């Protein structure tokens, strides 16, 4: 019935790093 | 050394025809003949299959 | 410049360019070396009249005389090969081939555009023919070829142009199996097909791509295709309206044929390719969502366990390999009892040779299989789409250690160590498969662990050694299996993806079709009383060993796991479809709506509804063909080339009052579990009393219709 | 199903499209890499053909 | 049932949502050809295939079909 | 119905291919010096740089087309000539054929050429991996490094003499000879700044092992005078001085085939040096090494236990598949599987000259290809995604499907799958190691296709597979068919190599 | 086979249809006649009549 | 960079020089000035992006000579083999 604004970019979200990625995890 | 490799493939090669020919009844019974005994005489001692060397003296080498 | 005219005049020339054939034959018999005294006459008269009335024959004998010349010069220049037989000059060829005619002696025009016109004719094909040249190949090559090439070429074929394609290609490939099941199973026909020379894998050796279509492999490979046939037809219902159609069906269609090359292979090479290919494949369908790295997480577990089991295949094979100078299946089978007697010197340890090598065969199995401990990544697998899940979890991907079994029993049945593992791992995972399937709340973390329990009672039937059984159960287990599982893709897909039945309740009316098929499906597959796959739990309870030191554990665990069933049946069903409505409201009520009241109204498809319907029939048929072959009483089987006899059977021909009353008892703890399932209340209810009643309505009447069937009459 | 679109109206069914590669199709540059490897390619199984075959 | 249909950039080479019109034509040139070269090699390969004996057939061990042993 | 024709023809035929590059690259080089004042680019349309590349890139195919002819010659010569010894029992007679020279071009530092098959299969690997990696360098030489254009030429050349020729001397000079133009073109034509380091790592470190190798041949020549390569057949070597040899020999060729724990400048070295280049490094130098090993191991005599050799292998591969799951860095990583493949390499050439050399030349060839594909695949993800480091990139397929697939199916390849030469020389090492040592094989079997296969295929598919979220106006397109058509042939010759004639298998 | 292979290549040129495959089958009858000959030729005892 | 040419005169670049056009009247105090090159590419109708384009006939033809060849030169070396001029075909032809 309504029609739908086009899937949204916001489905897949934009991973911000916040954390240093440790070697001891590689 | 590749002639002794060649006579092991015929014969597993003949044990597959017999295997394809005779039914499993009797297959056993006409194999525990000639074929058998060839089969463990070509074992690996006596012919080298896949081993990296063949470990013959020198008159086996010979021989 | 008239078609017609030159029609005409071609027609013309045909008519006399025939009865110059005849009459010059006609000639050449009456005169075999005398023709030329009247042919060739000096008189002059006579030579022209020859040459006006055979000039069709003439200017043939002509134009054949320029081609010839003109081969063999082409012949000479390309491969700087002598000359034109002799080195005769071009005229003197020419001539002497043109005034030559013996090259009619034995050609007539019409009898032989009536031969290449016959040539094609498709009358002549026989089922002698057939019986002699497996056209099972042809199908198969067929089908291999139509999937590659589909993959390469997905602009060209849309989504109906890769579905039509496939689509004819796996039904023809279908109905040849089909055709062949009935001769190999029943008939004793079995084919060794070789396509060439593969691989050179030693200073002289070269092992050759071989294919062994036998009842062993056939029983697998029409089972799988049977399978993924109607997998594929649903398939194209279950993943309506996404992205990507027809990479999912590519997938299952390379699933397939990896499978099938497995169970036919005609050498440990090409048993190693399959396994090898199955595993990749397996893993592309587990990783089917390649953009979301949780389900990469379940692929790579998959693929790890995969490659150990590689690792373990490929050790055995060398190992067979450095004993014995071959890699064929049927010589190994025939050779392995003289060896048998061998050790192998290991670093500190005289390991036999029968039990190393069964060994390694036991552990790539049992994690094929999802035997306990390495059954892990099959709860994980589940992240692939519906159709997939099915296809690996019912006769393709779990199925392949009990095919190695099944394949080199010969081998196993000299291994200590499969006597003691085989048995203790198969009662092991069956009880631990069934009651976490029992305890389990979504539908395909069911389906799965149904699976593991399965899988172990095939190991536990194998350990029994009766291969028929094996192979009863296998088919049983699989075409049940994969129905259910399609029924359960129907209901997910109404549910929005939510797998879990907690969230699942009044879909009855909503699902019409996936309530009856579900509820036949899982009484079959859950082995229930009255149903035809009690019979699979029946003869395995027969044919189980006694003399294992681990026999009450065995017995036990076997015992649990059998009755487990019960539970996981009823709570999918039941939550499913006939329990209080638990799900969201949107669910029901974007469905209630009174618009979509229409004949064509239905919350599924159409395709699926007869894919499964279609799936079922042929499951029933098949396992009925199966149970008359192996279970009547004039055996029909074909030859399973298996000198090991169990003395099972004796129990299903001639059972004693010892046995037939210890039947019972199971028989009874599954009726105590019914009932308790059914009249047992966990809520309150408006119906609490009068549930009560009903079930002391239906005791005392069970006990009145015993003591009048029994004694009154 | 209830509100299906039909291709022809759906605005977002895709026919085939896209670059097989990233060589512009319409290029100036006298460019043999592609020609170089082609090349490659046909007088290796010509050799195969014309040599080794059988 | 589905997911919800998003555009997909017309340069990028990708199967989302690809529909041919020509398809009928594609799959039949896609498949007669096939049919062949499976059968050619369909036909090559039955010269290398190998079946038991028939119902009324036995196998006479002094044939030369029959099993031979390597003669030293 | 073998004739003398064949056997001149093809000596013809490896003798002239040889002047045919040499002239080629005179030519060339002529031009280039002669046609400007300054050696440099000049930037415009007209510059003799497209000229020198072409004539570079078409000299070594055309090279390579006739390599191809001439070791069909060979093979067909040499499987003759053993049918020649072979065949006749009569004690009068015996094969004592004699051939005489072409009086034409001169026979090069005055040597008879002499032709193998290891040595043959040593010089297409030259022609491939050279073609690729020059291929690949296109966009690195630029105004100033175009001088570097024939450095390839010079490598086939330098590998032409070592595999054509029957002299200790000449042998050990050629072996030496390829250490210039590499480290030249690490030097000036590698990107990044830690290339310097990485050029003078490598230097140091391959140097060390070349002196090993020339005080073995020392000892050769001090004490055998001879040069002939065959004399060492009537000259007993004393188990104190063969000992030596083997040894030194050993741990010489092992600096430059990466052995453990020499394997730090091999790392540092592809890293850091230009993507086309380490390319032609793994491919193709580092087997050079296991071919001069093969030959003077096989020329000597030796009584020693090989258990030393063999479990320095053996901890290489371990040590390597060990490591493989710690790197996020997909060059890196393919380094450390090339030092996995040189070390199972360099082990099946640790008895003699038993049949275990037919695998491990096989192994060499497929690695070869394998390496060269796996590194052209990092390249094409460096140059088109600006980094080459796992956490930096993910879901290559979605963006750049063809990209993806190679790399699926370049892990296929890597696995070992069944009708692949891989699968073929895995089977011959693994086939003679179970009967050699049945633990050891399975201990190798186990690390190397299962932890060292898991950890590389981790990197990879997480890789490919994700959600390309990150930076979507510097997206890439696609390969280009230059990049499409190396990976298809690269996957054409590692599928239909294993129908190579067997007899030299 | 190669005269009808041809007849649909053209046909597939026509109607913007793929036909590589049919240049699959006119490449390769000469090159399965060549394996067919070959097998045959050689002096290989598989399960069937011996040399 | 690139330093080719761009103008070749092997072949007539196809454009389009109407999708775009030069405005020349009716301007502003504040507007920028129009451009002078406002020709497009424009494609052959009915090219495919997505597949090779290819409607030549001569790498078929060149396999299928090849085939051909290797075909008759082995039916040669087959004879030389057996020391014959040609291949004696025999009555009847087994499996094998
Ligand atoms: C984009 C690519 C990216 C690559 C990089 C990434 C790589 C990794 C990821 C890979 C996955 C992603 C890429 C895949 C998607 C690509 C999408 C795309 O581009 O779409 C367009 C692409 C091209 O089609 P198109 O653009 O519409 O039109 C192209 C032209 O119109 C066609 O013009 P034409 O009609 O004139 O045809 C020209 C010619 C094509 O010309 C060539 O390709 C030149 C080949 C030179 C030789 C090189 C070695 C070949 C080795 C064998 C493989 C043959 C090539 C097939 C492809 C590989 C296999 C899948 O066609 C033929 O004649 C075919 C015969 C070839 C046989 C040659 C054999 C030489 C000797 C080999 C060794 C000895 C063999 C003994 C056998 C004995 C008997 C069994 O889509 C396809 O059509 C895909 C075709 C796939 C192959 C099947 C068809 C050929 C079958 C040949 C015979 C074998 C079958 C069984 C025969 C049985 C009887 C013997
Ligand atoms: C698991 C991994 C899986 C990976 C793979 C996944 C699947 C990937 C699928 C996608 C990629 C592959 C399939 C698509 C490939 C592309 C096909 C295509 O159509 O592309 C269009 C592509 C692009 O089209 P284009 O831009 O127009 O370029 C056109 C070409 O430059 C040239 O076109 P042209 O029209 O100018 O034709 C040129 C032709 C010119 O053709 C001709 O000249 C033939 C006609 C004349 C015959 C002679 C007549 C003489 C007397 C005169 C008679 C009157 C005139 C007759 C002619 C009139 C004109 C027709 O010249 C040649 O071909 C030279 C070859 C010569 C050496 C070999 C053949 C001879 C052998 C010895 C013969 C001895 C007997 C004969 C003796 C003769 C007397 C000495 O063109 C081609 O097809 C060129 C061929 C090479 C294409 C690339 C092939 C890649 C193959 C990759 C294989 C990977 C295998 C991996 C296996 C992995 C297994 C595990
Ligand atoms: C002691 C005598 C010798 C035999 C030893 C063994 C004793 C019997 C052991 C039975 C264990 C059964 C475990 C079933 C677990 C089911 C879990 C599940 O799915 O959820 C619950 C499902 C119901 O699922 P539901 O979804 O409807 O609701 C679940 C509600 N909650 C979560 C709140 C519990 O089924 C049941 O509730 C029934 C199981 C409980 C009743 C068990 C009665 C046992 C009667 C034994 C009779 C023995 C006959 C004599 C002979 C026996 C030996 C031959
Ligand atoms: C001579 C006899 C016959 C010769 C034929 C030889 C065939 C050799 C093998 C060819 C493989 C072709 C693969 C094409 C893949 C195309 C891309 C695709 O599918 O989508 C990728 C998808 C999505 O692709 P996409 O939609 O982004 O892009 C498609 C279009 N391109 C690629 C051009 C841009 O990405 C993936 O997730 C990777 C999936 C890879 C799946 C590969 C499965 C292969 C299964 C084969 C089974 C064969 C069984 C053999 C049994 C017998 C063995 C002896
Ligand atoms: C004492 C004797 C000394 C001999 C010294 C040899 C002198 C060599 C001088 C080279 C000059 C190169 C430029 C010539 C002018 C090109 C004009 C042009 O582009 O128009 C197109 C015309 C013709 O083009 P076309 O369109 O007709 O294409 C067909 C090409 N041919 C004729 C070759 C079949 O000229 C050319 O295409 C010639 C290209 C020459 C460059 C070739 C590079 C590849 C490597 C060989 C280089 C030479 C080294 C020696 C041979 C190899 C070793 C044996
Ligand atoms: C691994 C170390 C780090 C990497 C750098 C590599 C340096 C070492 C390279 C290998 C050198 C050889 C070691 C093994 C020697 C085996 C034979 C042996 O000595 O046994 C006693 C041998 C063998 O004796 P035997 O008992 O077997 O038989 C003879 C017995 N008699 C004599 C009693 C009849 O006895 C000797 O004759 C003594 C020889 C000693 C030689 C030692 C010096 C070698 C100098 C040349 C090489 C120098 C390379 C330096 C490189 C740069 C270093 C920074
Ligand atoms: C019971 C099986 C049910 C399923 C069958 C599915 C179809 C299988 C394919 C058809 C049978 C092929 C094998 C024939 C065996 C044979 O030679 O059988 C023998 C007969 C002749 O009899 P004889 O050889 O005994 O004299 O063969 C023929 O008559 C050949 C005529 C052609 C047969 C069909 C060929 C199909 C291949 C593709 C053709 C494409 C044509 C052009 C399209 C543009």
């Amino acid at each position: 019935g309504w029609d739908r604004p086009d899937v949204p970019l916001s489905f897949n979200p934009l991973y911000v790093h916040k954390r240093e990625l440790s070697i001891f995890d590689t | 050394e590749l002639f002794l490799n060649e006579y092991r493939k015929r014969i597993n090669n003949e044990v597959r025809r017999a295997a394809i020919l005779t039914p499993t009844s009797s297959l056993r019974e006409k194999m525990n003949h000639k074929i058998a005994d060839q089969i463990l005489d070509l074992s690996s001692p006596h012919v080298r299959g896949a081993h990296f060397q063949a470990v013959r003296s020198w008159t086996d080498a010979s021989k | 410049f008239n078609s017609i005219l030159f029609l005409l005049f071609f027609i013309v020339n045909l008519y006399w360019f025939n009865s110059g054939l005849i009459f010059f034959n006609s000639v050449y018999k009456i005169h075999h070396d005398a023709w030329t005294l009247i042919f060739q006459t000096d008189s002059i008269l006579n030579k022209l009249k020859i040459y006006f009335f055979l000039l069709p024959l003439y200017i043939s004998s002509f134009i054949h005389s320029i081609s010839t010349w003109y081969y063999n010069y082409i012949l000479n220049f390309l491969l700087f090969s002598e000359n034109l037989n002799t080195n005769t000059n071009f005229v003197d060829y020419i001539t002497y081939n043109t005034l030559l005619l013996s090259k009619f002696e034995d050609f007539n025009l019409f009898v032989y555009i009536k031969t290449l016109l016959i040539t094609f004719d498709i009358r002549q094909i026989n089922l002698d023919f057939l019986n002699e040249y497996p056209i099972i190949l042809l199908t198969g090559l067929l089908f291999l070829f139509t999937t590659i090439f589909s993959l390469i070429c997905l602009s060209y074929l849309g989504l109906y142009g890769v579905f039509i394609l496939n689509l004819a290609s796996i039904l023809l490939f279908w109905l040849s199996m089909l055709y062949y099941f009935n001769l190999i199973v029943s008939e004793n026909y079995y084919y060794y097909i070789s396509l060439g020379k593969w691989m050179y894998l030693s200073n002289g050796f070269r092992v050759s791509f071989d294919l062994l279509i036998d009842l062993t492999s056939i029983s697998f490979s029409f089972l799988t295709l049977t399978i993924g046939v109607f997998v594929y037809i649903y398939t194209f219902s279950y993943f309506r309206y996404e992205p990507l159609v027809e990479r999912l069906i590519l997938f299952l269609n390379s699933f397939m044929i990896s499978m099938i090359l497995l169970v036919s292979s005609g050498n440990f090479i090409v048993l190693f390719l399959g396994w090898e290919l199955i595993g990749l494949t397996s893993f592309f369908l587990i990783n089917f969502w390649s953009t979301r790295v949780g389900t990469l997480k379940a692929a790579f577990k998959a693929f790890s366990f995969n490659k150990l089991s590689d690792l373990f295949l490929f050790f055995a094979i060398l190992i067979i390999f450095s004993t014995t100078y071959n890699l064929d299946i049927l010589s190994f089978n025939n050779q392995i009892y003289l060896y048998e007697s061998y050790n192998i010197d290991m670093f500190y340890w005289s390991i036999n040779l029968i039990e190393i090598i069964s060994f390694f065969f036991i552990s790539c199995a049992f994690i094929k299989s999802a035997q306990f401990g390495a059954h892990i990544w099959l709860p994980d697998s589940m992240e692939a789409p519906v159709p997939a899940s099915a296809l690996i979890h019912s006769a393709t991907l779990v199925s392949a250690g009990i095919y190695l079994l099944l394949r080199l029993s010969p081998l196993f049945e000299l291994s200590k160590y499969a006597y003691f593992i085989l048995p203790l791992i198969g009662s092991v995972t069956a009880f631990y498969g069934g009651l976490v399937s029992a305890f389990q709340s979504d539908t395909k973390k069911t389906l799965a662990y149904s699976t593991i329990s399965h899988c172990g009672f095939l190991m536990v039937s194998y350990s029994t050694g009766v291969l028929e059984f094996v192979i009863l159960y296998l088919y049983v287990h699989g075409f049940f299996k994969a129905a259910t599982f399609l029924c359960v893709g129907n209901v997910n897909r109404f549910n929005r993806n939510i797998q879990d039945f907690k969230r699942m309740g009044g879909f009855y009316k909503y699902l019409p079709f996936e309530c009856l098929a579900s509820f036949v499906c899982m009484i079959n597959l859950s082995g229930l009383p009255l149903t035809l796959g009690f019979y699979i739990k029946h003869l395995l309870f027969i044919g189980l060993v006694e003399s294992y030191t681990l026999y009450p554990l065995i017995f036990s665990s076997l015992i649990l796991g059998a009755i487990a069933g019960v539970f996981y049946s009823y709570r999918l069903f039941y939550s499913i479809f006939f329990d209080t409505k638990k799900g969201k409201k949107a669910i029901y009520l974007q469905a209630s709506r009174i618009i979509l009241n229409s004949k064509f109204y239905s919350n599924t498809s159409l395709a699926s509804n007869l894919s499964i319907t279609f799936l079922v029939l042929i499951s029933y048929t098949v396992i009925l063909y199966l149970y008359c072959t192996t279970l009547n009483n004039y055996y029909s089987l074909s030859d399973l080339k298996s000198i090991y006899i169990n003395n099972a059977y004796s129990y299903f021909y001639k059972p004693d009052y010892n046995f037939l009353n210890a039947v019972s008892i199971l028989n009874w703890f599954v009726i105590i579990l019914l009932i308790s399932v059914i009249y047992l209340n966990w809520r309150w209810s408006y119906y609490y009393t009068k549930s009560i009643d009903s079930l002391s309505k239906f005791i005392l009447f069970s006990f009145f219709f015993f003591i009048f069937s029994k004694y009154i009459l | 199903d209830a509100y299906y679109h039909d291709d022809t109206h759906e605005g977002l069914m895709n026919e085939p499209h896209g670059y097989l590669t990233m060589d512009d199709p319409m290029d100036l540059r006298p460019n043999y890499e592609k020609s170089a490897l082609e090349l490659l390619f046909l007088v290796s199984g010509g050799a195969i053909l014309a040599l080794m075959l059988g | 049932g589905g997911f919800q249909k998003y555009p997909i950039p017309r340069y990028l080479h990708v199967g989302q949502w690809i529909v041919n019109k020509n398809w009928k034509w594609n799959t039949f040139h896609m498949f007669f050809p096939t049919a062949i070269l499976c059968f050619m090699v369909w036909r090559n390969s039955m010269i290398s295939t190998a079946k038991p004996p028939n119902y009324g057939e036995y196998v006479d061990p002094q044939s030369p079909v029959a099993p031979k042993a390597i003669k030293y | 119905m073998f004739n003398l024709n064949t056997i001149y023809l093809s000596r013809i035929f490896i003798e002239f291919n040889f002047y045919f590059l040499f002239f080629l690259f005179l030519i060339s080089s002529i031009i280039f010096y002669f046609s400007k004042i300054i050696s440099i680019q000049n930037l415009n349309q007209n510059s003799v740089f497209n000229f020198l590349k072409l004539a570079n890139i078409f000299g070594i195919l055309i090279s390579f087309f006739i390599h191809i002819i001439s070791f069909w010659f060979y093979c067909i010569y040499s499987y003759n000539l053993s049918l020649n010894i072979f065949s006749d029992i009569n004690l009068y007679n015996s094969n004592s054929i004699e051939l005489l020279n072409n009086s034409l071009l001169p026979n090069y530092f005055k040597s008879n050429i002499t032709i193998d098959f290891f040595g043959l299969i040593l010089l297409t690997l030259a022609y491939i991996v050279g073609f690729v990696s020059i291929l690949a360098l296109d966009t690195r030489l630029y105004w100033k490094n175009i001088k570097y254009i024939f450095s390839f030429t010079i490598f086939l050349l330098i590998v032409y003499v070592y595999v054509t020729v029957s002299n200790i001397l000449l042998f050990f000079m050629c072996y030496e000879l390829l250490l210039i133009p590499s480290f030249l073109i690490v030097y000036f034509v590698s990107p990044s700044r830690r290339a310097i380091q990485a050029s003078l790592y490598f230097v140091i470190w391959t140097q060390l092992g070349s002196l090993l190798v020339l005080i073995a041949i020392s000892y050769i020549i001090s004490i055998t005078n001879t040069y002939e390569f065959n004399d060492l057949k009537y000259f007993n070597f004393t188990n104190s001085e063969s000992t030596i040899i083997i040894f030194l020999i050993f741990l010489g060729f092992g600096f430059k085939a990466p052995i453990w724990p020499f394997h730090y400048w091999l790392t540092k070295t592809h890293v850091e040096a230009p993507s086309g280049f380490s390319i032609y490094l793994s491919g193709f130098l580092v087997k050079t090494a296991l071919y001069g090993f093969y030959k003077f191991n096989t020329s000597i005599f030796i009584d020693i236990d090989s258990s030393i050799f063999i479990a320095i292998c053996i901890m290489g591969v371990v040590d390597s598949s060990l490591k493989m799951w710690g790197q996020t860095d997909l060059k890196k990583l393919v380094a450390y599987g090339t030092i996995q493949e040189m070390n199972i390499i360099y082990l099946a050439f640790c008895w003699g000259d038993s049949c275990a050399i037919l695998g491990g030349i096989l192994f060499s060839a497929t690695h070869a290809f394998l390496s060269a594909l796996m590194f052209f695949l990092v390249d094409c993800i460096y140059r088109r995604y600006h980094t080459r480091s796992l956490v930096e990139v993910n879901g290559i397929l979605h963006i750049t499907p063809n990209l993806g697939l190679s790399i699926l199916f370049m892990l296929v390849f890597f696995s070992g799958i069944p009708g692949t030469i891989k699968f073929i020389s895995e089977f011959y090492i693994f086939s003679g190691l179970l009967e050699a040592s049945p633990f050891i094989c399975f201990i190798l079997m186990l690390v190397a296709n299962v932890l060292g296969l898991i950890g590389f295929s981790k990197s990879w598919f997480n890789a490919t597979f994700g959600m390309p979220k990150k930076n979507t106006k510097y997206l890439p397109m696609d390969l280009s068919f230059k990049e499409s058509y190396i990976i298809l042939y690269c996957f054409f010759f590692l599928f239909i190599f294993s129908y190579f004639s067997s007899i030299f298998f | 086979i190669i005269g009808v292979s041809f007849l649909a290549r053209r046909h597939a040129l026509k109607v913007g249809a793929p036909r590589i495959f049919w240049s699959g089958c006119i490449v390769g009858v000469p090159l399965a006649a060549i394996i067919s000959r070959g097998k045959s030729d050689q002096l290989d005892e598989l399960v069937g009549a011996r040399k | 960079r690139q330093n080719f040419a761009k103008n070749i005169t092997t072949t007539d670049i196809p454009k389009d020089s109407h999708h775009f056009a030069a405005k020349r009247s009716g301007f502003t105090q504040t507007e920028q000035a129009p451009f002078a090159y406002n020709d497009v590419y424009q494609y052959p109708k009915d090219y495919k992006p997505w597949n090779y384009n290819y409607k030549g006939n001569g790498v078929l033809l060149a396999l299928f000579l090849g085939s051909a060849f290797s075909l008759v030169a082995y039916e040669r070396s087959y004879a030389s083999k057996t020391g014959r001029y040609q291949r004696k075909v025999q009555q009847n032809y087994y499996q094998i």
